[PDB]
């Protein structure tokens, strides 16, 4: 069980860790989050009481080092940092626990939600989508734009998701125009799975990471990426049986977890109605279909 | 963006552009089988690909053989249209390739777009206009060459005959659409108006009668009258 200490909490902010969150008052003696489950990625995120604009946050993995949070009064935000002095860091952590100024990561033992949402997400891949190589953790906020979005400005602050585009040469083999556009199996299996992602786990992992960024930061290009990657699978006539079953599990937990009030912008009517009802794989998402109907029948 | 009444004069500028209409590509007769079930028989169709500025018409004849053993033919018809258009563009010298292709039906967009991926600078556009180009098979010479074809064939016409010698593209295009609109609403009457006078003939290299300027005005009047009347009959106005 690992810990992310906080130097202080100078400004009123709502702090999230994974799917949990706490209100912290200006100069409340908050000094960190303890009992974080080792073995998964995690995201700690922020929304200032005074600017409900720009939700922001840090993806990290405690196996990769000792991380802590510190407010920066110049840049105006809670920054994640790494403490390289292992002894100085256990000291800070032990004393804050002793004084009991830390919240416990509040996991119900029955609950596999976070595992299920992060099953295929790996820090090493996150750091390739969010390129900032001097840090071991990754910043994302509400307003970061994607490489694809940029093509249609600042590259240092971009989300380098894998570009998917159904009307590109990449997606369409010459001479198979009609075939490949109606049945995206060759784009999915040869171009994307075998060629770029190498395997289904890294594919699932980026999908999951994109969903999570759309949910936690309202990052709109992430939402576009999550939908694109679903649609490519659902629009392919030929998909390994192991991916289809896993996909139904993945989507299920994502739909389960989404705030109810947000279904309007985070869920793309067209993609979902096409995947669940028109696509080759309509009948392969039984759990995802059942939850979607009982929870957002309006969108459908 | 979409082509409409507002940006209508853009057809006649010096940017090369083509209309594509696919309404006569997949043509069938519907009939009863011996067992009383319904069945279709295809007949020869065509892609109607037209430069509105110059009148050049790239009539690509779709022989029934192209449907042999194929499913979802109405969907396939859109892709074959887009395949044949793309090949026409590839066959043309660079300086003849269009800058825009305007499809008369929005369902051609994705098929044409996918086939033209090699031509990213050719803009594929829909239109809000209701162009009568489906009536192209009411022009006797066009219908005859289509129905007689025994293999795939491209036939070239100038759809304005020699009009541009005397009128502008804008006026030539309005004449063509008025003629075809009339043929579309009431072919029998339209054709009657055009051939009533045996002394006005169609040149062998032409599609329409060699009317004088003054006779064109009477004709156009006769075609406008035809169109209005059919409108009252349709809607009881």
């Amino acid at each position: 069980m690992n810990t992310v200490p906080f130097t202080s909490a100078p400004i009123e902010v709502t702090i999230g860790i994974d799917q949990y969150s706490f209100n912290v008052k200006e100069n409340q003696p908050f000094h960190g989050i303890k009992d974080i489950p080792i073995g998964h990625v995690h995201v700690i995120h922020f929304q200032h009481a005074d600017n409900s604009s720009m939700r922001y946050g840090y993806w990290f993995d405690c196996r990769m080092g000792n991380f802590y949070i510190q407010y920066d009064p110049k840049d105006g935000l809670y920054k994640m940092m790494e403490e390289r002095d292992g002894a100085k860091f256990e000291n800070i952590v032990h004393n804050f626990k002793e004084r009991q100024m830390m919240v416990s990561y509040p996991k119900i033992d029955e609950d596999d939600t976070w595992y299920n949402l992060t099953e295929f997400v790996q820090m090493d891949k996150i750091r390739k989508i969010v390129r900032k190589d001097e840090n071991q953790f990754s910043y994302v906020d509400s307003s970061m734009t994607t490489v694809q979005e940029n093509e249609l400005s600042d590259p240092a602050h971009s989300l380098n998701y894998t570009v998917i585009n159904f009307k590109s040469r990449e997606a369409i083999r010459p001479g198979h125009e009609m075939e490949d556009f109606l049945d995206k199996s060759y784009y999915l299996n040869t171009v994307m799975l075998q060629g770029i992602f190498k395997n289904s786990s890294n594919y699932f992992g980026e999908l999951q990471f994109a969903f999570l960024n759309a949910m936690f930061f309202g990052n709109y290009g992430s939402s576009l990426q999550w939908h694109a990657m679903i649609e490519l699978i659902c629009s392919s006539a030929t998909v390994p049986k192991h991916m289809l079953d896993k996909l139904d599990e993945i989507l299920y937990y994502q739909i389960k977890t989404l705030p109810e009030q947000y279904s309007d912008i985070l869920l793309n009517e067209r993609v979902w109605n096409i995947c669940l009802y028109s696509s080759f794989q309509k009948n392969s998402l039984h759990n995802t279909e059942k939850i979607m109907e009982n929870k957002y029948p309006e969108l459908l | 963006g979409a082509m409409n009444s507002s940006n209508y004069a853009e057809l006649f500028n010096n940017d090369i552009k083509l209309f594509v209409d696919d309404t006569n590509v997949y043509r069938v007769t519907v009939h009863k089988t011996f067992e009383g079930n319904v069945a279709t028989k295809a007949i020869n169709g065509c892609i109607f690909t037209l430069n509105p500025k110059t009148g050049h018409l790239f009539l690509k004849i779709i022989h029934t053989s192209v449907w042999a053993g194929q499913k979802r033919l109405s969907q396939l018809a859109k892709w074959k249209t887009a395949e044949e258009v793309s090949a026409l563009v590839r066959s043309l010298p660079k300086e003849e390739q269009p800058k825009q292709i305007i499809v008369t039906r929005k369902a051609m967009l994705d098929p044409l777009e996918v086939h033209m991926l090699d031509f990213p600078n050719i803009a594929i556009r829909p239109t809000e206009l209701r162009l009568p180009f489906s009536a192209a098979m009411s022009i006797d010479k066009l219908s005859d060459v289509v129905m007689k074809a025994t293999e795939p064939q491209m036939v070239l016409f100038n759809i304005y005959d020699d009009w541009l010698d005397r009128i502008s593209s804008y006026t030539a295009f309005s004449r063509l659409t008025l003629l075809l609109r009339a043929l579309k609403t009431n072919e029998e009457s339209a054709k009657m108006i055009l051939l009533s006078d045996p002394t006005i003939t169609i040149k062998s290299y032409h599609l329409w009668p060699s009317f004088t300027d003054e006779q064109w005005i009477t004709i156009e009047s006769q075609m406008r009258d035809l169109i209005l009347t059919e409108y009252g009959r349709k809607y009881n106005v």
